[PDB]
DNA sequence: CCTGGATCTGGCCTG
């Protein structure tokens, strides 16, 4: 639980809330900059490098056949395994939502060079609506893979939306979607165990089971302490989706997931209420068919974190998260960033 | 009022126990005090001290908001 | 002669209706533009050979087309 | 005014000025949200409420702790309501204009208005003390004027009303005031997209308005001429001010404009920038980044305001 | 013994 302050060079004005870190082969990469991508880096993805508590954001070019994607501001990330990376949904800089799936993978690597490849996957069937704040995961059942997508937040539909309430958002429908990446097919599944919308939840994947927990429901304005488990088996016919409500859940929203050990996850960050901050850390020790969410010791927070109202971060991948604080009135550099080790 | 402002900024850093400090530690003490004064006393921060800032600063509510950021309590009763 | 060319060219993009305020300066804007261009290229070779500011390009290149299209430019300005 | 009225009524005995509650009650006749009006067809994503005045320009942007921190204050008029108010106070001018052109007064022909739009941010507007968000010390105003009104009589087109002093401060009618930064793109798009949605809806319909005992019919043409070069490059999606592509109206580059300097033609548009940004993000030809930018001519972002190809003259004077 | 790129770096364009 070592907590260190991290300085950063001349691109601190590029990190916004809602960024995303992809960990390719122990190397961290930044995505989701602020504003449309400048001529200093036309792709938008960067080389997230820290040593000696100093950070530098070098550019990272794409392949020839890749597609130049907009900087999504609240997407759903996923770690496939020919190792690749799945992003879907989120806000563009012009505040509309995107319904695409982009797949990120390394085209070539040279002596400290990287060139990604980004292709766009087309979804047919029950196409989910463009949204943000949701979550996607992949499961491995009977030697096959399937992308499970739970709902998030979006605008009003295109007939009920008026310009006097144009940016008003509403929680999505609580369906569950099964996305087949190698064919571009999506089938919705309505489940009676899931009644409310949910957004900014954390989701832990396994062989065939996903454990969604936390998450703020907009329509009734609560952060309910629930814990669902979705069991997906893949027979020859339709895949059978089964949600069972479990007890023992916690009540957060937009907390940060990290994987320290195998079958071991830490929950850090997020909010308990509006005026309240989740200042404790939840140790989630998995099993083959069990979830044991327990409280660990808390990391000694400094006084500029204990009195902020906002913070945000993501998972660097190697058991270390990277969170940022709003500095103060912009007037200097507007953000203080930290790092946090987890064993 | 500016002299008391410097006292407040020097008490949240415990300079009576850290008699040496860098530039950046003092800058961070100033930024922390600015954020907490805006959060508590609804005061935007300024570089040139005014008179209305001076009347709104020399209250007991501001020393409660500042005493929220001192670790000790002898410094609390001294500032009080 | 540079300033004479520029003052022959200014009341076309400044007039609120240049076809009914200065048609004589409007009807030969192309000749004054080319004369201004060759005097930038020849007598001022040390500054505008390989680079030119944007508003010089907008002023010399486009504005007969814009004044044919809309009718005025100073009416559609932004001083209001 | 209260001091002046109070001491004039105290000296003369008479009541020369009206007390300011009467001013307030006579003020609401001209503020937005007073008159009846009917769109034909109805406007998409626009309610038909006819009493909407000063509304929060956030338009219900979610201010919770879980998502993107917004820190701007905005107030605005609904666009069609403001166009109705600005058409209704200059009723007498339209009537006198058609009178002086040997037209009737009972005529209800389809008027073609032309409305000149302009937006520019400001600096050093000081933030106040007190409760509220962490507002930046910059303001952005969106405003419009009404340049010409042309009615069709017979076969040809006659004009009725003309703004006689078009760059006045008496005719730049305000529409939206936000405390944002025009450098920032997220909050700018978030505040400004309702007005663009209303304008895009209003571009393809008709307004029916009762003007002096007679219902008459209007339709609009919006021209966004009043933006400086920085805002046009930042909004229409082109590269910034120091690129190698210079002109926001054509595809020329800086060196080849230093060589030719006279012989060009206006080429850029809004729909062309839409097709170009789709070309940039779709990448249909698998080209590398440099030849992609050379194919797409510097378009590398999604435009979100249709701005006409024209030139601001004030900053042209200052630049020369 | 370069040398071919990484990387600054100061000038220029608009506010
Ligand atoms: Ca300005
Ligand atoms: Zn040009």
């Amino acid at each position: 639980m070592s907590l260190q302050m991290v300085t950063v060079g001349h691109n601190i004005a590029l990190i916004q809330p809602g960024f995303s870190l992809m960990n390719f082969d122990g190397q961290v990469f930044f995505f989701g900059q602020k504003g449309w991508p400048k001529r200093s880096c036309p792709t938008g993805v960067f080389h997230f490098d820290i040593k000696q508590n100093h950070l530098k954001l070098k550019p990272a070019i794409f392949s020839k056949d890749s597609c130049y994607l907009p900087p999504l501001r609240y997407p759903a990330t996923c770690s496939y395994k020919k190792h690749q990376y799945i992003i879907h949904g989120g806000k563009t800089p012009n505040n509309e939502l995107s319904d695409k799936i982009y797949i990120m993978s390394v085209a070539c690597k040279n002596n400290k060079k990287v060139t990604f490849r980004c292709t766009e996957k087309d979804l047919v069937g029950d196409v989910p609506e463009p949204r943000y704040g949701h979550s996607i995961d992949v499961v491995y059942s009977r030697g096959k893979s399937m992308g499970v997508l739970f709902g998030g937040r979006s605008y009003m539909p295109s007939t009920q939306r008026t310009t006097e309430k144009w940016n008003s958002v509403a929680d999505c429908l609580p369906h569950v979607f099964l996305i087949d990446f190698e064919f571009g097919c999506a089938t919705s599944y309505i489940l009676p165990e899931l009644q409310d919308g949910l957004s900014f939840h954390v989701s832990i994947a396994r062989n065939d089971t996903v454990y969604i927990l936390g998450g703020h429901s907009l329509a009734s304005n609560i952060r309910p302490a629930n814990l669902y488990r979705i069991r997906v088996d893949l027979p020859l016919g339709t895949p059978a989706v089964n949600c069972t409500v479990l007890p023992g859940g916690i009540s957060v929203s937009s907390a940060i997931l990290t994987q320290t050990n195998n079958d071991e996850f830490v929950i850090v960050g997020g909010y308990q209420l509006e005026n309240q901050k989740r200042m404790v850390c939840s140790l989630v020790s998995l099993g083959d068919n069990t979830i044991e969410i327990s409280e660990m010791e808390t990391p000694d927070w400094t006084s500029d974190i204990k009195h902020s109202k906002i913070w945000f971060g993501s998972n660097m991948g190697n058991g270390t998260i990277f969170l940022g604080i709003p500095g103060d009135n912009k007037q200097s550099e507007a953000f203080y960033f930290y790092t946090l080790r987890c064993s | 009022a500016a002299e008391f402002y410097k006292i407040f900024q020097l008490e949240i850093g415990e300079v009576y126990k850290h008699p040496n400090a860098s530039k950046e530690e003092r800058k961070r003490w100033q930024a922390t005090l600015d954020k907490h004064l805006r959060k508590r006393m609804n005061l935007k921060p300024i570089m040139r001290m005014n008179g209305n800032f001076a009347r709104k600063l020399m209250t007991q509510e501001t020393v409660d908001a500042v005493c929220e950021l001192i670790p000790s309590e002898e410094r609390h009763e001294a500032l009080r | 002669e540079l300033m004479d060319l520029y003052l022959k060219m200014k009341p076309v993009w400044r007039s609120s209706c240049p076809a009914k305020e200065c048609p004589e300066s409007l009807c030969q804007y192309s000749f004054n533009s080319q004369r201004f261009a060759e005097l930038l290229s020849t007598k001022f070779k040390y500054r505008y050979e390989g680079k030119i500011t944007n508003y010089f390009h907008k002023t010399l290149a486009h504005v007969p087309e814009i004044i044919e299209r809309d009718g005025s430019i100073g009416a559609w300005a932004s001083e209001g | 005014y209260h001091k002046m009225y109070r001491t004039v009524k105290a000296i003369t005995g008479r009541q020369i000025f009206q007390p300011l509650h009467a001013l307030r009650n006579a003020e609401k006749v001209l503020l937005p949200g007073y008159h009846p009006f009917e769109w034909q067809p109805p406007l998409k994503n626009v309610s038909s409420r006819t009493d909407v005045g000063i509304i929060d320009g956030l338009s219900g942007l979610a201010s919770s702790v879980d998502e993107y921190p917004v820190d701007t204050i905005a107030k605005r008029f609904r666009y069609d309501s403001a166009l109705v108010s600005a058409l209704m106070d200059m009723e007498e001018d339209i009537l006198e204009g058609m009178r002086s052109q040997d037209l009737d007064d009972y005529l209800n022909g389809p008027f073609t208005v032309v409305v000149k739009e302009s937006c520019d941010g400001m600096g050093d507007v000081s933030e106040k003390h007190g409760s509220g968000p962490a507002v930046p010390e910059k303001a952005v105003r969106f405003s419009f004027t009404v340049m010409r009104i042309t009615i069709e009589h017979g076969s040809q087109n006659v004009k009725v009303f003309e703004e006689p002093k078009p760059n006045s401060e008496l005719c730049c009618k305000p529409l939206c005031l936000m405390l944002a930064d025009e450098s920032d793109h997220e909050t700018l798009t978030a505040i400004l997209s309702p007005l663009i949605a209303e304008r895009e809806a209003m571009k393809s319909s008709e307004l029916t308005l009762e003007m002096g005992g007679i219902p008459r019919t209007f339709k609009f043409i919006f021209r966004g001429t009043g933006y400086d070069e920085k805002l046009v490059r930042e909004v229409e999606g082109l590269e910034a001010s120091g690129s190698v592509y210079i002109c926001t109206l054509c595809d020329t580059t800086r060196l080849e404009a230093s060589q030719n300097l006279v012989f060009h033609s206006i080429t850029r548009s809004h729909a062309e920038n839409l097709q170009r940004y789709e070309v940039w993000r779709s990448n249909p030809y698998h080209e590398s980044v440099e030849e992609l930018r050379d194919r797409v001519k510097g378009v590398s972002a999604k435009p979100f305001i249709e701005t006409v190809p024209s030139i601001d003259a004030l900053h042209c004077d200052i630049g020369n």
